[PDB]
């Protein structure tokens, strides 16, 4: 071979799309849970005050 | 009756009460409710309010306390007598309340529950009480003075 391999040389745009959807989907779901957790605490605080 | 003492080792360390069809016990009071029918119900936790609650059995749902969120300035009562409600806090003369009075409800002049006492703070003239009450919109809130101790 004239060229050289790398970790990301074999990753196609379709594979990157699935990686981005997977990582973005799980991260967004956790962030949704954390935002909901933050808002409910803020709502409960206003109940007291 | 409507108030059911909670017993751990044969001594009362708090009281359970039935309000509006739910049985409310303090979360920090460990022990068995002094009853046979209400002691068999599984209780849900409300640790943000330091309470546990469950559904009243069908035969007990009608003989329960009613509660109100209307707390005009004046005097309210409970097991040990009069309670003063002023400056948005329930307070009792020094020494009137103390440990063991956990879950004891405070009643208005019509016998309706206005708050559930969970603790208190000993001030210069009266003891401030840590209670679970309903705010101006009727939503459950934990009304506590600074430095309250569980009773």
């Amino acid at each position: 071979a004239q060229h050289t391999e790398s970790f990301t040389s074999a990753i196609s745009a379709t594979a990157w799309s699935w990686i981005k959807v997977l990582v973005g989907g799980t991260s967004a779901f956790i962030v949704l849970g954390l935002i909901a957790t933050a808002v409910v605490a803020l709502v409960l605080f206003f109940h007291r005050h | 009756d409507k108030t059911f003492p909670i017993m751990l080792n044969g001594q009362v360390n708090g009281y359970a009460c039935v309000v509006g069809g739910r049985v409310f016990k303090p979360l920090h009071v460990e022990g068995r409710i002094d009853n046979e029918q209400l002691a068999a119900i599984k209780l849900k936790k409300a640790s943000i309010y330091d309470l546990e609650y469950g559904d009243v059995p069908q035969c007990m749902k009608s003989d329960t306390l009613q509660y109100t969120s209307d707390k005009p300035p004046g005097f309210y009562n409970w097991h040990h007598g009069a309670v003063q409600y002023e400056n948005n806090r329930f307070t009792v003369p020094r020494g009137v309340g103390g440990k063991g009075d956990s879950g004891r409800p405070i009643l208005d002049n019509k016998g309706r529950v206005v708050a559930i006492v969970l603790g208190g703070v000993n001030e210069g003239s009266r003891t401030a009480l840590s209670v679970v009450t309903w705010n101006q919109k009727g939503v459950t809130v934990k009304d506590t003075p600074e430095g309250s101790e569980p009773w």
